[PDB]
RNA sequence: AAGGUAAGUAU
């Protein structure tokens, strides 16, 4: 299929979750923000 | 502590690095590029301290 | 949800866009954090189905491959670089960069139109093609 | 006896100004003689309807 | 269901008499009657005739 | 060819055999060096130091003011999440892959 | 400031 696979869709999901903080991780530290 | 120097070398200075379309000054690098990062700022120090009419 | 594939790193996406037949390889540089390419990447990801078979959309992060941020002077969000048939194809839309969309179409048929005129003009040879709309105004009224 | 002033209403111009706005709204690829054309019916409706009031 | 990949026209290789009756049966024929010719001058119609 | 791994030993850039697209001068970049940019960052750190600790208090104190009349996205439904392993293993398992 | 690089072809 065109889509990536379930992995790499978790992945994918899992690195935009660490990178913006806004709506993830404990606390929201800025929106670029490496930490929440 | 630290302090002054005499023109004499900073005239030395200035006529070694005349031109940085030469190999001299190319040396400088990362250091020179860094001092222009402030170069406006010296240009408000000279717009300040420029004389008055009875500063001969 | 951005679901598309990306290029986990530099060097496979160059072979990815190497390894390309009779087809386009849209390769959306940014971050898919940013809001406006997460729009993009929507739009993207709505055109896919429609026009997988010979579009194919191949999104990479800047962070991760930072060695093609210079090559084609990528400092701008939602950029789009359509290299296609190993030739960097030069997309005019009445903008002065006419190499790179870095925004998000407004609508997903205009994007689909622009990508096929591009396949059109690829597969013709010329390594330069018009937009049927200009982008030199929004219509903002 | 008495003399009668009259005006364009507020809600006419609006509608008028709308029509204006959807025509030029119409314009990514529509060809230019439709446009004009489409604003030449425009404004002969208006003036045509009511052209003591637009004066 | 994907949209079909827009490949550049390819003509016919042979015009045949079924093709030339599809092309009699389908066609231009009569759009070609009406003539989309204007005169230079101007028309006995209004600006905004339609 | 997502997936597989990139063999190193080759730069990307020149392997691909790419011209690189001027759009305009400046707008790209185009040891004593580390130790200078070093000693820079650290001057223009104790320049921004005037005011950091204030404007972060503040802007601390407005994000937890905006947390009260909006949180984040995943906390609407942050009890749902908690209870949403609750799940048996042969529920999801069994999803209608169909729409 | 700009919104005004034709592409192609081997050197």
């Amino acid at each position: 299929e065109v889509y990536a696979p379930g992995l790499d869709i978790e992945s994918s999901l899992k690195q935009l979750a660490e990178r913006r903080t806004d709506i993830f991780g404990v606390e929201e530290t800025a929106i670029g923000k490496k930490i929440g | 502590q630290k302090e002054d120097m005499p023109p004499e070398h900073v005239r030395k200075i200035i006529r070694d690095h005349g031109d940085m379309t030469n190999r001299k000054f190319r040396h400088d690098k990362r250091v020179y590029l860094g001092a222009l990062k402030y170069m406006p700022h010296a240009v408000l120090k000279l717009l300040e301290n420029m004389p008055m009419p009875w500063e001969q | 949800s951005y679901m598309l594939p990306h290029l986990h790193n530099g060097w496979q996406v160059d072979q990815a866009i190497l390894s390309e037949e009779d087809r386009v390889v849209v390769i959306r540089f940014g971050h898919d954090w940013d809001p406006t390419c997460m729009k993009m990447d929507e739009v993207l990801y709505s055109i896919a189905e429609k026009v997988k078979n010979f579009a194919v959309i191949y999104l990479v992060d800047i962070t991760e491959v930072p060695d093609f941020n210079k090559m084609y002077e990528l400092y701008d969000p939602c950029t789009v670089m359509f290299f296609f048939r190993n030739k960097h194809i030069m997309i005019d839309l009445g903008t002065g960069n006419n190499n790179k969309i870095n925004w998000a179409m407004e609508d997903k048929q205009e994007m689909v139109d622009i990508i096929e005129t591009v396949y059109r003009g690829a597969r013709k040879g010329r390594g330069l093609v018009v937009s049927p709309k200009d982008y030199s105004t929004k219509y903002r009224y | 006896t008495a003399q009668c002033f009259l005006r364009v209403d507020d809600e006419s111009m609006q509608r008028f100004h709308n029509r204006v706005r959807q025509i030029l709204m119409a314009s990514g690829s529509t060809t230019f003689t439709k446009i004009v054309n489409k604003w030449n019916t425009a404004l002969i409706g208006l003036m045509t309807y009511f052209r003591e009031a637009v004066v | 269901k994907p949209l079909p990949a827009p490949l550049d026209g390819q003509r016919k290789k042979r015009g045949g008499r079924r093709y030339r009756k599809m092309k009699e049966r389908l066609g231009l024929t009569e759009i070609r009657k009406q003539a989309n010719r204007m005169s230079f001058g101007e028309i006995e119609e209004d600006a905004y005739q339609e | 060819f997502l997936g597989m791994p990139a063999p190193l030993g080759y730069v990307p850039g020149l392997g691909r055999g790419a011209t690189g697209f001027t759009t305009r001068s400046d707008i790209g970049p185009a040891k004593d060096d580390e130790e200078a940019d070093a000693i820079y960052a650290a001057l223009d750190k104790r320049m921004d130091e005037r005011r950091k600790e204030r404007r972060e208090q503040r802007e601390k104190e407005e994000i937890e003011k905006y947390r009260m009349e909006r949180p984040k996205i995943q906390q609407q439904f942050s009890d749902l999440k908690r209870k949403l392993a609750e799940v048996t293993e042969e529920e999801w398992l069994s999803i209608p892959e169909v729409g």
